[PDB]
């Protein structure tokens, strides 16, 4: 008696790997914040004013 | 300051009030004036110097 493991095997079947998509998370991203863009004014009203 | 009590008569007082204050400043692109925190416009370069 001899193992099934003795005999050399072939792949009889056409394998075809299958990657799914990977989970990606989104981060918040902004060019100006609106803050930022508040401040890219030279003088405010309020402020001055105040 | 304003001037004593005399009847029918206009009088002048003046007032003199020295005043110091620490103030931020901000300028823009091409960097040629600079504004104060009480809205007043400086038209000197911030870096003008000898
Ligand atoms: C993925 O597919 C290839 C054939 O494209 C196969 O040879 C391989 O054994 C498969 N599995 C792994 C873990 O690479």
């Amino acid at each position: 008696q001899l193992s099934r493991a003795d005999i050399t095997t072939v792949s009889t079947f056409i394998d075809l790997n299958i990657t799914m998509l990977e989970d990606h998370e989104f981060v918040p991203l902004e060019v100006y914040t609106r803050h930022e863009i508040k401040d890219s004014g030279l003088l405010d009203y309020t402020e001055v004013q105040r | 300051y304003n001037p004593s009590r005399v009847e029918a008569f206009h009088r002048y007082g003046t007032t003199v009030n020295c005043i110091v204050e620490e103030v931020d400043a901000r300028s823009v692109y091409p960097y040629d004036e600079f504004v104060l925190a009480t809205g007043d416009f400086v038209y000197m370069s911030p870096f003008y110097g000898y």
